[PDB]
């Protein structure tokens, strides 16, 4: 046996409704926010090149310079990527132990079965 | 030692075979296409840093899941 | 606690109300206490090629029992229709959501939270809206909406 609760049912909906909305939403902020702390990251590393000025040592030291770097930034994006591959193990092995720890009817079949034409 | 000597040559000579014969035009070019390229990593590197980050906090929460079961 | 079916019962039309009201009246023909107990639920599903036991029919009204009557009432058999409507939030997605809430990376959405993410929204939050969320979300009472109350809490949510 069971009793009755203190507001309407229909409104939590609607509030349930609405903090999701909110949410979902306030996640797009927080997406368009990344996209932007991207571009002024990348302005910060990966500087802008003005060639331009550079003349024949300048533009080949340079270009060894870059070729150089190449191959050390290949390097950190190895690791980070190293490192976000061990944990989609990680996050999907402890999903797992989680996992481990935690027929059918229509409404219209049955008003069919009831009612008769209606 | 002399193996490493090799490494230190041959990487030397990666430089010189892309961009020695490369002309006062070509080098813009190159300098160009090799940054370029350079931020295309880097790039791919922050995602992933950002990818890493969600990713402390997708597993915290799972600790704390399990914990309380 | 609350449900995103007893919302759509409140929400049934006057004339949809009596349809089933009749649907109902007939469903317990023959049924001494006037509900429906498995005998009665036996006979329909059999009119729908199936024929569960005992057992799977008790269960499929204890599903909707409230009052531990054993038999399912008007209300209840009100709900159990609602239920059995008609089909149409991924655990991803949501995951994601709770991360929105969860302000200080706890990983558990607290009264803080729940009310800054609360006022959020446009309309105008109660002194009782926020203490009846908090109380169909915090199914275990331990002051903060855990995760897995937080994908049962948003269940079913549009
Ligand atoms: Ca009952
Ligand atoms: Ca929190
Ligand atoms: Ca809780």
């Amino acid at each position: 046996a069971k009793k009755k609760s203190k507001i309407s049912a229909s409104r939590k909906l609607q509030l349930k409704t609405l903090l999701l909305q909110i949410a979902k939403q306030e996640l797009e902020r927080e997406a368009e926010e990344r996209r932007g702390e991207k571009g002024r990251a990348l302005s910060t590393r990966a500087q802008p090149l003005e060639l331009a000025g550079l003349g024949f040592a300048e533009l080949q030291d340079l270009a060894r310079q870059l070729h150089a770097r190449v191959d050390k930034v290949d390097e950190e994006r190895y690791d980070i990527e190293a490192k976000v591959t061990k944990n989609i193990t990680e996050i999907a092995d402890l999903t797992q132990k989680i996992f481990d720890l935690r027929v059918r009817i229509s409404a219209d079949a049955m008003m069919q079965a009831l009612l008769g034409a209606r | 030692t002399e193996r490493e000597k090799k490494k230190k040559i041959l990487a030397e000579r990666r430089k010189v075979l892309a961009i020695d014969h490369l002309n006062e035009d070509q080098l813009r070019e190159k300098a160009k296409e090799l940054w370029q390229t350079i931020y295309n990593l880097e790039a791919e590197k922050f995602d992933l840093q950002e990818k890493f980050k969600q990713q402390k906090y997708e597993i915290n929460v799972l600790r704390n899941r399990i914990n309380d079961n | 606690m609350d449900d995103i079916y007893k919302a759509a019962v409140e929400q049934l039309t006057e004339e949809q109300k009596n349809e089933f009201k009749a649907a109902f009246d007939i469903f317990v023909l023959g049924a001494e206490d006037g509900s429906i107990s498995t005998k009665e639920l036996g006979k329909v599903m059999r009119m729908l090629g199936q024929n569960p036991t005992p057992e799977e029919l008790q269960e499929m009204i204890d599903e909707v029992d409230e009052d531990g009557s054993g038999t399912v009432d008007f209300d209840e058999f009100l709900v159990m229709m609602v239920r059995s409507m008609k089909d149409d939030k991924s655990e991803e997605e949501l995951s994601d959501l709770f991360r929105m809430f969860d302000k200080n990376a706890d990983g558990y959405i607290d009264l803080e939270e729940l009310k800054i993410m609360l006022q959020a929204t446009g309309e105008t939050i109660t002194e009782d809206d926020i203490e009846e969320l908090m109380k169909d979300g915090d199914k275990n009472n331990d002051g903060r909406i855990d995760y897995d109350e937080f994908l049962e809490f948003m269940k079913g949510v549009e």
